[PDB]
């Protein structure tokens, strides 16, 4: 599929690979491909206390 | 008691191995000092190891109130359909139909604190 | 026995006031009368049902009110309610003792041997839930434990039955507190009456609460479902429940072995 | 463009999108993203864009993996992809959500059923799949819409008028809610007999003649003696009517009639504490009657509306340890039990005993690796403290299990191994945000040893010591556990630690520390050192 | 989405198609209730609590009226109302 | 009897009434897990120098934990004798690493040591003790079965007691990687819920908006709790 984009944040804020996927994988959210910054600067606070 | 059983799951993982431990584990009353000390918390009294004439049947619904229930014998609740057309199923047997309104209670207030 | 009457076809004109007029203070005494109007209109819809206490005065109300003039128009206050095989099932009441209440959670002990203390009764009884009180009667060799929870007491029950304290196996059953034991005996003393009171509920439905849950124990709680938000106090009030509670448990049970091994309690 | 295109440039579109993205357990969100993407598609057919459709898949297979306990939703998939003119998909939805409450769920049953009434082709088929969910979900308190469509199913394919009395039969033992409708079809079917040879379609003939003394080949006047069949028969049936009524109107009047939700709502939702009161009642009820199917099914039932509270979780795997020894079952539950579960300390400790009583000991480091990098190697900074107490027994276990011994007298190392010790080191160096510095305290002083004693005295109490640590200095407790270290040793006499504790400790604390000290250091004083109690005093005296 | 029985996917444009429309105005006024027609757009952010909004106490388990006459009459516990 | 794994091989070949012919489609699956490889792979040469290739297959993961690997021990169209020696070795092998890492005998098993694993059968099953079933599976099509706490002997009788009563039958073809792809998924599943295990406060609960909807109604029962305590209060009052 063009202008998708699959995604979750169980694999993201836990900081493993494979945390985003342009294919159909069960158990990702699909969202838009120009909206990738958009979610990755809505999750700072949290990543920024798993740093910190 | 649950003080005894948390100090000694607090204590035992942190000072024994796995050569200790499958030696002391037997068959008999299927003692494992891992997982036996947490269900040893709940009730004082455990057992390791005639259903329907025992003291869980009677009051399993509610409890200090005892009462025979009626129940069938040959139930074939479990029995799927598939096996249950392979022969003709029999008359069902009858049990505790006499004792549908009676009920008894063991009235231990009354008799040992109201009426001495 | 709470008759009810089905007035139809009413005007628009009629509230639920001219109703109520209409129905009790004449002959009679309605219990309760209400009009069915829409649900978003708020309009109603000319029915309307008037529940009574007595059934005499209700069908004394059906009928004079057959046929009176009712805001211009009849009243049809015909009766709603009083050969299919289905019926709901109806049953009598076991006259409230305190064996047969669901809501009676204080079980009563006995069989003691004048021995053991008020602590140390407090402490077989207290991880089955929360607690209010532990007090005795002397010299009577018996006592009473009243949780709030009654699956508390059914785990009390269940786990502490044919259990010895001090060597003397105990009788666990059910009892009233200790005002009612008070009222039985002024009550058959002259054998009068001899009536008992239910327990009060818990005003139901309550969200935070999770049952056989204790807690000895600033508070930034997120009130999540899977934690415990809510807690009874161990004596009394209501607490919020922390995070730091299983730390301040293990701390309080450590300085429980610690004095135990000792001396200074033996509860 | 058509509406795919339309459906990317569109505003509120991306908005919902990153509101179900960055919240994903949130199922209002789900359904309003749903909702929308339904309301883009205001045409439901074949017609369509496949690269919407798609779209519709995977949005509705990450709401299935995010949230399994969803029983409408399943139905709501399958029956779109059914509209969308396949039935294999939709025949594996069904199997997936069938699996997703482990074949133990009445409605998707029921609704599988109503779907498979007409895509079948097969008969054999057909009865194999009702009786797979006879044999599972056939014991359900409220399963009077499965039986009901079971008979009409056999009343309508079946010619030879026996698999219906022998399934009605059956229907007459089990204590169902909406019972009394069985009751009256068995009632007006024996009205509906027409001669005696139909008895044996109830029966066999030689349980009539035992128990009933009634023949089918008794030739005669054959009136009153069907008569006297129907009346004996009617008597039968009467009896175990009483004792059905007597289960089903036990198990409403105290049960039953209390519990208002049997759905999956949310993992947001609360339920009442009433509610789950009255589950524990009724599955301590459940328990005792001994029927398998039915206890696994009332189990799965309270998993339905609040699997999320834990309770009926660690419940079902302790009466699957005790009460049939299948303690593999009970991991099992476990195991289900951390997809869901918010409170995950208690079943993950029992998960560990569950894992250590298997004997499998490398799955359990496995375990525990999957706790060591959850965190990223930052178990010490972690606020919830029964998470890494219950990490680091197991792990000390773990440690005790690969490493030899140190020290003599077949004593192991503990605590105070290199992977261990900088973790608990890590921990106490905080003083204020980590809670349980008293219970590392009163658990690193349990080696009672000449030189292991040394060596606890000499890592961290030397340590706070030559440093001077506020928190550790003001805490009593602290140095209670520092003297129970020294004076429980197996080596040393009781005088030269007695001059020990008394000389070079007691004059090294602080003065103006000792408000809090003292009630901490009293107890253990009145405890141990009785004839030291008048020399601490004149130490601690209110003069200079 | 699935018990609305108008909301559903395979039989829903049946229900839709077919209104029996009513030419007649007397059957349009006859009734005079409510429609409480649930959309499909109902979510789960409205009724978040489903005790607060007031539910309804389950039925009774129904016994046949011939044989009513055998229930027991002393129940376990106190009901009231 | 004794502690030899074939002495006991020749008792159940000797006393079993014929147990030569093998089960008409018949399949095993051990999913095991070793902390290290080159152990491993000492015993696993020996037994594919004792067992053959088309009798048993082996396959191995991916390598995503890094630590701890998982293995799969195939049999199929296995005969009653090979299944109880290949399993003896392996239960004996994955529990000696624990027990005995200064035995180093890869074919001998002590007295110290009991038997107690767990291994997958197809659900075409038919059985018309130390073995048991299991109740609530992970596994969708698979059926778990349990062995605990035996001696080498009864480990021996019990599984030949089990395979002499369960008839196979009728398997497919490629049911190993299916098998391997939902194993896979179920414990991706569960790494990812202990993934989820910090992510619980302020993470993906939308808290914003869960404080305002419960607001009121905490405290409402919050009071309601104290008109309880109060009201329990006057009933237990004598006064």
């Amino acid at each position: 599929m063009r202008d998708i984009v699959f995604v979750s944040p169980q694999l993201y804020l836990s900081s493993q690979e494979g945390w985003k996927s342009d294919s159909a994988k069960s158990g990702f959210i699909p969202i838009l491909k120009n909206d990738l910054q958009r979610f990755q600067d809505s999750l700072k606070h949290i990543v920024d206390a798993r740093n910190s | 008691m649950n003080d005894i059983l948390t100090d000694y799951k607090t204590f035992y993982l942190t000072h024994s191995n796995i050569v200790t431990y499958e030696s002391s584990i037997i068959d008999s009353n299927t003692f494992d000092p891992i997982l036996y000390p947490e269900l040893k918390m709940s009730n004082p009294k455990y057992d390791p190891v005639d259903w329907h004439k025992k003291t869980e049947w009677k009051e399993a619904g509610h409890i200090g109130i005892t009462t025979e229930r009626p129940q069938i014998s040959n139930s074939i609740i479990e029995c799927n359909s598939g096996t249950l057309i392979q022969k003709p199923i029999s008359l069902p047997n009858f049990r505790n139909l006499e004792k549908i309104n009676q009920v008894k209670i063991n009235d231990l207030y009354t008799e040992e604190f109201l009426k001495e | 026995n709470n008759c009810s009457i089905f007035v139809g076809d009413l005007a628009p004109n009629v509230t639920e006031s001219q109703l109520f007029e209409l129905f009790i203070n004449r002959y009679a005494s309605t219990s309760h009368a209400k009009i069915v109007h829409d649900q978003v209109t708020g309009m109603s819809k000319g029915y309307g049902f008037v529940k009574f206490t007595n059934s005499d005065e209700q069908q004394l109300a059906l009928s004079e009110m057959q046929g009176v003039f009712l805001n211009g128009r009849a009243i049809k206050v015909g009766p709603t309610s009083g050969m299919s095989q289905f019926i709901y099932p109806v049953q009598q009441q076991p006259s409230l003792n305190h064996f047969t209440d669901p809501n009676n959670t204080t079980v009563f002990i006995g069989g003691l041997s004048s021995l053991v203390t008020e602590d140390e009764l407090r402490a077989y009884f207290q991880p089955f839930g929360t607690i209010v009180y532990v007090k005795i009667p002397v010299g009577k060799c018996c006592g009473f434990v009243q949780y709030v929870d009654r699956l508390s007491a059914e785990a009390a029950i269940a786990g502490m039955q044919g259990f010895p304290i001090a060597n003397s196996r105990v009788r666990l059953s059910w009892g009233r507190s200790a005002k009612q034991t008070a009222l039985l005996q002024q009550a058959m003393l002259s054998n009068s009456l001899q009536v008992q009171q239910q327990q009060p509920g818990l005003q139901q439905p309550n969200y935070g609460y999770i049952p056989s849950s204790t807690c000895e124990a600033n508070v930034s709680s997120t009130m999540l479902p899977g934690c415990q938000i809510l807690n009874y106090s161990n004596p009394q009030q209501v607490i919020m429940q922390g995070s730091e509670a299983v730390v301040n448990s293990t701390n309080a049970m450590l300085n429980r072995l610690e004095q135990g091994s000792n001396g200074f309690m033996f509860a | 463009m058509d509406k795919y295109t339309a459906l990317i440039h569109d505003e509120n579109f991306s908005t919902l999108t990153l509101n179900v993205s960055r919240y994903p357990k949130s199922l209002a969100y789900w359904e309003k993203l749903l909702n929308y993407i339904v309301k883009a598609s205001a045409p439901i057919c074949k017609s369509t864009e496949p690269q919407l459709l798609k779209l519709i898949r995977c949005t509705y297979s990450s709401m299935l993996n995010e949230f399994p306990y969803l029983e409408n939703y399943y139905i709501d998939f399958a029956l779109l992809e059914y509209k969308l003119g396949n039935v294999s998909m939709s025949h594996k939805i069904f199997q997936r959500g069938l699996q997703a409450f482990n074949q133990r769920s009445l409605l998707l049953w029921t609704s599988y059923l109503k779907f498979c009434n007409n895509v079948i082709s097969h008969q054999k088929q057909l009865f194999k799949k009702y009786e797979t969910a006879e044999e599972y979900v056939g014991l359900h308190f409220f399963s009077g819409e499965f039986w009901d469509l079971y008979l009409e199913q056999i009343s309508s394919r079946c010619t030879s008028s026996k698999k219906y009395w022998n399934v009605l039969r059956k229907i007459l033992e089990i204590p169902l809610h909406s019972f009394s409708k069985f009751y009256a079809l068995w009632l007006q079917r024996i009205d509906d007999i027409m001669d005696l040879k139909q008895l044996s379609q109830l029966t066999s003939k030689d349980e009539l003649l035992k128990k009933l003394k009634i023949d089918i080949n008794y030739s005669g006047r054959k009136g009153p003696y069907l008569q006297d069949a129907k009346k004996k028969l009617k008597k039968i049936t009467k009896e175990m009517y009483m004792v059905v009524q007597y289960q089903v109107l036990e198990i409403y009047s105290i049960f039953e009639s209390k519990i208002y939700i049997n759905y999956y709502t949310s993992p947001e939702t609360l339920v009442s504490s009433d509610e789950i009161e009255t589950w524990i009642k009724y599955l301590d009820y459940t328990i005792t009657l001994q029927t398998d199917s039915l206890t696994h099914l009332n189990f799965q039932r309270a998993l339905l509306p609040l699997a999320h509270y834990d309770l009926v979780w660690i419940k079902y795997s302790k009466w699957l340890i005790n009460s049939k020894n299948d303690l593999l079952g009970a991991k099992n539950v476990l195991l289900m039990g951390l997809k869901f579960s918010l409170k995950k300390t208690e079943i993950i400790k029992l998960l560990y005993s569950v894992i250590c009583k298997l004997n499998e000991y490398v799955l359990l480091r496995n375990l525990l690796e999957k706790i060591e990098s959850s965190y990223s190697d930052n178990v010490e900074n972690v606020d919830d403290f029964e998470i890494f107490w219950d990490y680091l027994q197991f792990k000390t276990f773990c440690q005790n299990s690969l490493y030899s011994s140190r020290y003599s007298d077949s004593q192991s190392n503990g605590l105070l191994n290199k992977e261990l010790f900088d973790k608990v080191w890590k921990r106490l160096s905080c003083k204020e945000k980590k809670s349980g510095q008293e219970i590392l305290l009163n658990n690193l002083v349990q080696f009672y040893s000449k030189d292991t004693v040394e060596f606890v005295e000499k890592n961290i109490f030397q340590k706070i010591i030559e440093f001077g640590w506020e928190y550790y200095l003001q805490n009593g407790m602290f140095w209670n556990c520092y003297c129970r270290l020294i004076y429980f040793d197996t080596s040393r006499s009781y005088l030269d630690k007695r001059q020990y504790i008394v000389r070079k400790i007691w004059p090294q604390i602080d003065k103006k520390f000792a408000q809090s000290v003292l009630p901490s250091l009293t107890e253990f004083c009145e405890s141990y050192f009785p004839e030291e109690m008048d020399t601490l005093e004149e130490m601690f005296t209110e003069e200079p | 989405k699935v018990f609305v029985d108008a909301n559903r996917f395979d039989i829903g444009d049946l229900v839709k198609a077919s209104k029996l429309p009513q030419r007649a105005n007397e059957k349009s006024a006859h009734h005079s209730f409510k429609q409480t027609s649930r959309s499909r757009d109902e979510t789960c952010e409205s009724n978040p609590f489903p005790r607060l909004n007031n539910p309804k106490k389950l039925e009774p388990p129904k016994i046949l009226s011939q044989w009513s006459n055998t229930i027991p009459k002393t129940s376990i516990f106190y009901s009231v109302d | 009897q004794s502690f030899d794994i074939w002495k006991n091989l020749d008792r159940i070949r000797s006393t079993k009434k014929n147990a030569g012919q093998f089960i008409k489609g018949s399949l095993l699956i051990l999913p095991m897990r070793t902390e290290d490889k080159q152990q491993f792979d000492e015993c696993m040469d020996e037994l594919h120098k004792y067992i053959s290739k088309d009798i048993l297959r082996c396959y191995p993961q991916k390598e995503q934990k890094d630590e701890g690997m998982l293995f799969y021990i195939v049999l199929k169209d296995f005969n009653i004798l090979d299944s109880c020696f290949v399993l003896s070795v392996l239960l004996a092998f994955q529990k000696r690493l624990w027990m005995a890492p200064s035995e180093k005998s890869y074919f001998r098993v002590p007295k110290n040591i009991n038997l107690t694993g767990s291994f997958y059968l197809p659900k075409n099953i038919e059985t018309g003790s130390s073995i048991v079933e299991v109740g609530f599976n992970v596994v969708p099509d698979f059926q778990q079965f349990q062995v605990k706490a035996c001696h080498v002997s009864k480990f021996m009788n019990e599984l030949s007691n089990f395979f002499s009563q369960v008839e196979f039958g009728k398997c497919e073809a490629n049911v190993i990687n299916y098998f391997k792809r939902e194993y896979n998924r179920t414990y991706s599943q569960i790494s990812l819920a202990l993934y989820e295990l910090p992510l619980i406060g302020d993470g993906l609960f939308d808290i914003k908006s869960y404080i305002s909807k419960t607001r009121p109604i905490i405290e409402t029962s919050k009071a309601q709790m104290i008109k309880h305590i109060s009201e329990m209060k006057a009933y237990n009052e004598i006064s």
